[PDB]
RNA sequence: CGGGGAAACCCAGGUGGAGGCCUGUAGCGAUGCUGACGUGCAAAUCGCUCGUAUGAUUUGGGUAUCGGAGCGAAAGACUCA
RNA sequence: ACACGAGUUGUUCGGAAACUGAGCACAACGUUAUAUCGUUUUGUUAGGAAAGUGAAGGUACUGAAAAGGGGCAACAGAGAACCUGGGAUUAUAUUCCAAAAAGAAAUUGCAUGUGGG
RNA sequence: CCCAACUGCAGACCGUACUCAUCACCGCAUCAGGUCCCCAAGCAUAGAAUGCUCUGGUACAUAGAGAAAGGUACACUCAGGGAAGUCGGCAAAAUAGAUGCGUAAGUUCGCAAGAAGCAUUGGCUCUGAGGGCAAUUGCCAACUCAGAACUGCUUACGGCGGGGAAUCCAACUGUAUAAUUA
RNA sequence: CGCAUGAAUGGAUUAAUGAGAUUCCCUCUGUCCCGAGUUACUAUCUAGCGAAACGACAGUCAAGGGAACGGACUUGAAGGGCUAAGCGGGGAAAGAAGACCCUGUUGAGUUUGACUCCAGUCUGGCUCUGUGCGGCGACGUUGCUUCACUUAUCGAAUGAAGAGACCAAUGGGCGUGCUGUAAACUGAACCAACGGGUCCGGAGUCUUGUUUCGAGACAUCUGCCAGAUGGGGAGUUU
RNA sequence: GUGGUAAUGCGCACUUGCCAGGUAACAAAUCAAUCCUCCCACGGUGAGCUUUCUUUUCACCAUAAUCCACUUGGGCCUUUUUACGCGUUGUUCGGAGCGGGGGCUCAAGAUUGAAAAAUGCAGCUCGUACUGUGUGAGUUCUGCGCAUUAAAGCAAAAACCUGGGGUGU
């Protein structure tokens, strides 16, 4: 029958990110020679709202460390960030709250987002609103940091990576309830075409393996293998578990 | 005089969401729109703009402090920690 | 409309040009088949999308 | 602004103009007559009645995604009668 | 209707010359038995040598500086220097009017002249 | 060579008519359907509701004579009874504006609610209250509300909710089978 | 004592809300008893204009038999012709090669534990595929393999913007590139000043050579061969 | 280049070598409200009505672009010091400088002239000369934004603009 909704989302036609309204990519500075070997000192010049980003963000002024000019880099600003503070990054920059260190530099039990899993990568972990890692141990000979992230899982980052100090801006969001299907339109439409969602047993049988009928019921198990072909992975995909925890919750 | 019992600022929905998701909703939504000490200047001139942007009308900062207050509670932590941390690597 | 490009302007002019009647005379040469011009055109019915 | 109270706070008069809030135009719809029409005004229209009408609203131009495929607040809807 | 003549006038009105947007796909590269396929704006093509411009200086050489090819997409967004009067018509006009322009202005290019440098 | 105020000459390209709709487009047609934008008078009235009117525009929609039955209606009425009609109050009737008093159970305390229900309303001649400005005094505009006396009702345009007691279902606004199911 | 209720295949309630389903009550009424009068526009007659559906031929009945429900035949009864407006009993009236039902060695849409296979996903082997000391095995060689390597390859970033060394071996023929900061609270920085003999400094030099970082002979690398899964999809049957 | 304590005023140069910032650039509701429309007031010209009544009823009474020389609302400076005071219909503000005196600037106008009566309109005279020329209801231009509900925070670039630095030296 015809192909499921799952499957055109990968089209990418109607389903693409909007992001029009959107400022650009938020990374952290580029890792220089400066970066590495010193640190390149910047000035907030503004703390504004992407469409369709539950944090908040910012205007870094750095001097530019080669040509006449001045650069302006757009990074996801942590909890107290504020208007004209001065935000050290590189390797000598004190520890302190917004200021960018080399993960290799910072104590042990430190608050720490916006890391780089990868020594170059300008950050790309810890960055959603409300969210940080939480560092735990330097392995001096390997060369390693092994530290939590929001999942709860604990990851290993070769300790030249760099990290952003203190929580993520936003907080909440998610605490308050929504109460209409109104707040839930402008809501998702800084973001994609996600919304509203019909649930699989509502549509006939060609567009969904769940279409059944007499009574909507999904008429065998929701629980589906891990090498189901696409078209197929529906429901509960590879579930380990199912139902109610009750007691628990171990990190997935 | 005082025109509604409980309600509140949420007296403009008026029957309708159920009383429980109004009422948690009723916390937050006066957060927001409260006016928030300015450690800067020293008023109470913070005002929300869009999420998490926190704007003083004395001194015009702006503040990234977000969602529905300015300090989140596990701010006041992080920033009481690095203070620590911080400090115990000087000496 | 007021607009048109001129490429397509001329396409209605040579069409305008089109519409004369068939010229009197011209039924009387010798061995003579048109009588009216069977091309003629009113814009009420069948029209140039131009 | 006034009144009550030791306190905590509680009562009353104004101002203010909130809401997928109510009546009601245009607009957008299309409930009932199972009304007209039913070789029509019309290969789905008309009359009164009715839904909503600051919002998940209505709308022009441009632009994107289509044939075992597209798109779908899901009716086998729609994709030039 | 039909037949036979006539009618649409712009330095400023709309577009284009000359903006960018959702987007499009020429080059380039890669695929494909086959380009009639894909990539081609998150700052921007291409394993990728795509700058034909010229600061300062020496008299049409010498080389600082500039990273990321060409173009299209808006007659409702951006942009745009002109207004009324009329006896100027069968029909066009912020379009036409001629020395008292019925007249009054705005602006672009170049050029001489006087004033200054 | 630059600058300044004038002056001199030149200022190219394409559209420009007409139409935008009960006849100029799409719907086989001059089809009661559909189709974006701008300007928008007077009176009654809360008014872009609805009714009539000055400027503008029309008298084109095939007509004439004309009291049959049967029909259609963006048409009415009815003695006595008042849902007995019928699958079913379908259709019709009914309610009605504004002001004052009054208002139950239930409840997420927001509502329910215009709940239910009672009463007032014209015309005319007066009276009170509500302000501005100028130097207690002088001069002035534009309206609204309340009260009284006298007098009248044939209850008399348009427009405009019937209401109450409960059960089933979905929480609500929304969407939805273009052309039988909202 | 539930043919066959029941807990997110959600159970039980539920104010407000509804062009949703149902039942009573007041009000009101031509819904009704039981119908009557009036109006506009028709139908009606006229002037002008002027179609289509349909059409074997046709057209009054009773009974009989018949394909068992006649306009026609049989035996009777009616029947002068031509006409205008109505009406809806009949013409088993008109529309549409019954949609119901069965049949056909006709399909199509869906489903799965049908028959028959295909992509997708995983898995094994060889390959890509290199270097060094080793450890376990097999009969000097080879299978496997720990570890340390770096040039294939892979992942990332950058305008490929500063690597490594100099600190010198198992090489080849003190510190480590270092004005600045140590909670923060919005200033500026270019197109060399100058020194030395037009060059060299200022602004260290060198290159067995990667742009840099991470991983690295691994696999998410490449290609072929092999199995498992596989209504996601195909064909056909039932 | 140059004046003022200052807000900023006045008309040798070049700056797209370079840099930095602006304009372009976007935004509710309430209140006030521009052009303009309507209505009233004043009374000039013609017309309508006239048995009676009506100092009457109807129409018209206009000034385009361009360029010159008091009021309202905001930002600000100096001065005197304020911790109760100023202010809106309205949810405000001040020692991080309220209020008062005096000033600077910006926005929207008003006013007087150039254009411009030579035009337009109406009436009339024997195809001409003369005559005439509002504290009201609407109105989104504007005040008006770091500006709306907001888990909604409301396009971009040419082109232009000023400055930094420099050139002139």
């Amino acid at each position: 029958g015809k192909t499921v909704l799952s499957c055109r989302k990968g089209n990418g036609s109607v389903y693409q990110v909007h992001g029009h309204k959107r400022l650009g990519s938020a990374k952290l500075r580029i890792l220089d020679y400066a970066e590495r070997h010193g640190y390149m000192r910047g000035v907030v010049k503004s703390i504004e709202h992407e469409a369709g980003r539950g944090a908040a963000l910012a205007r870094v002024e750095f001097r530019h460390p080669y040509k006449f000019r001045r650069v302006k880099e757009l990074m996801v600003a942590p909890e107290g960030m504020f208007t004209g503070q001065s935000v050290f990054c590189g390797q000598k920059a004190p520890l302190a709250i917004g200021n960018v260190l080399p993960l290799g530099q910072i104590t042990e039990g430190c608050i720490v987002c916006n890391v780089e899993a990868k020594p170059g990568d300008r950050g790309t972990l810890a960055r959603a609103s409300g969210d940080y890692c939480i560092i735990i141990s330097h392995n001096h000979e390997t060369g390693r940091t092994r530290l939590k992230l929001p999942s709860g899982q604990k990851k290993s980052v070769p300790s030249t990576s760099r990290a952003m100090i203190g929580i993520i801006s936003g907080g909440g969001r998610i605490e308050k309830p929504v109460l209409k299907a109104g707040n839930s339109f402008y809501r998702f439409r800084g973001k994609r075409n996600c919304w509203p969602k019909v649930r699989g047993v509502a549509r006939n049988p060609v567009e969904h393996p769940h279409g059944g009928g007499n009574h909507q019921h999904i008429g065998h198990p929701s629980t589906v293998s891990r090498h189901s072909p696409p078209g197929q992975k529906v429901g509960l995909i590879a579930a380990r578990r199912t139902g109610r925890i009750r007691g628990g919750k171990a990190v997935k | 005089a005082k025109r509604t019992v409980k309600m509140g600022v949420m007296g403009r929905y008026g029957t309708r969401y159920g009383a429980n998701p109004r009422k948690r909703a009723k916390k937050l939504e006066v957060s927001q729109h409260a006016k928030h000490f300015c450690s800067f200047c020293g008023k109470f001139a913070f005002r929300r703009k869009a999420v998490g942007i926190w704007r003083c009308d004395g001194c015009s900062k702006t503040v990234a402090g977000g969602a529905y207050t300015l300090s989140t509670p596990n701010n006041s932590t992080v920033r009481s920690t690095v203070r620590r941390l911080r400090e115990l690597a000087k000496i | 409309g007021r607009f048109k490009p001129l490429a397509v302007k001329k396409k209605y002019a040579k069409k305008m040009n089109q519409n004369k009647p068939v010229p009197y005379w011209i039924r009387l040469r010798t061995g003579n088949r048109i009588k009216w011009n069977e091309k003629r055109r009113h814009w009420r019915r069948t029209k140039l999308n131009y």
